[PDB]
C-alpha cells in the first residue's frame, strides 16, 4: 500500500474502478465462515 | 561590385532562413516534449509555462541576430 500510495500521489491522472466506488447495482459479499461448529454463535453473530 | 552586392543578398538569405530553421527545430522540439510533459503533470502549469518561455527566450537570440544583421546589409550594406 505504501509504494500503491506513491504511485497514485506521483499519477493522480485517474482512478480505476478498483479505487472509486461506480453506482452500484449489485453488490458482492465474501463470506468466510467454518466446517466445525462449536463455537458458539460466533459465525451465527456474523451471519445475523 | 555589383556581384559583390548579389554576395551580400546571398549571405543575409543564408542567416535569414538558416537561422529561422534553427528557429523552427528548437521551438518545435520544446513545443512537442512541453505538450507531452504538461499532459503528464496536468497541475502546475503556470510554472511550467513559466520555465517554458524562460527557454524559449534563452534559445533563439543568435538566429535573430543573423537576420536582423543580414537585412541591416540588404538595406545598410556597408561598403555598398
Amino acid at each position: 500500500r505504501r509504494v500503491i500510495a506513491h504511485l497514485v500521489q506521483a499519477n493522480p491522472e485517474y482512478k480505476h474502478r478498483y479505487m472509486v466506488d461506480r453506482p452500484v447495482k449489485r453488490v458482492g459479499y465474501i463470506i468466510v465462515s467454518s466446517d466445525r461448529g462449536l463455537a458458539g454463535g460466533l459465525n451465527i453473530n456474523l451471519f445475523k | 561590385m555589383e556581384l559583390t552586392l548579389g554576395l551580400v543578398a546571398i549571405a543575409s538569405a543564408i542567416l535569414i532562413a538558416f537561422g529561422a530553421l534553427g528557429t523552427a527545430i528548437g521551438f518545435g522540439l520544446l513545443g512537442g516534449r512541453f505538450l507531452e510533459a504538461v499532459a503528464r503533470q496536468p497541475e502546475l502549469a503556470p510554472q511550467l509555462q513559466t520555465r517554458m518561455f524562460l527557454i524559449a527566450g534563452l534559445l533563439d537570440a543568435v538566429p535573430m541576430i543573423g537576420v536582423g544583421i543580414g537585412l541591416f546589409f540588404i538595406f545598410a550594406n556597408p561598403f555598398v
